[PDB]
């Protein structure tokens, strides 16, 4: 019994590990688009100033 | 004498023996009668309690 309890708590751990990361990959991948807006928003001012 | 002591003892261990020999005949008999058992179960719980270490 306790065998089957740690070989499904051991599971749940990995459930989890593949989804703390399945997002973060996106939930970077969201920062990612914010922060390539704001580059190329501070560099098509930079060329200009105006 | 003694000599027939021993006949005694000798002929009493036979009796013990055979004794023994009735009780396992019997439990094999009830056994053969009716119909998992722990052997398979032990190396059925080393494969897992192995590979959940390996996992």
């Amino acid at each position: 019994q306790t065998l089957k309890d740690d070989i499904n708590i051991l599971l749940d751990k990995a459930r989890l590990e593949n989804q703390e990361g399945i997002d973060f990959i996106k939930a970077t991948k969201v920062l990612m688009e914010k922060n390539s807006m704001d580059i190329m928003k501070i560099r098509e001012y930079f060329q200009k100033y105006g | 004498h003694m000599e027939a002591e021993v006949d005694k003892l000798e002929l009493m261990f036979q009796k013990a023996e055979s004794d023994l020999d009735y009780i396992q005949y019997r439990l094999e008999y009830e056994i053969k009668t009716n119909h998992k058992n722990p052997v398979t179960l032990l190396k059925e719980l080393s494969v897992i309690k192995s590979r959940y270490q390996t996992l």
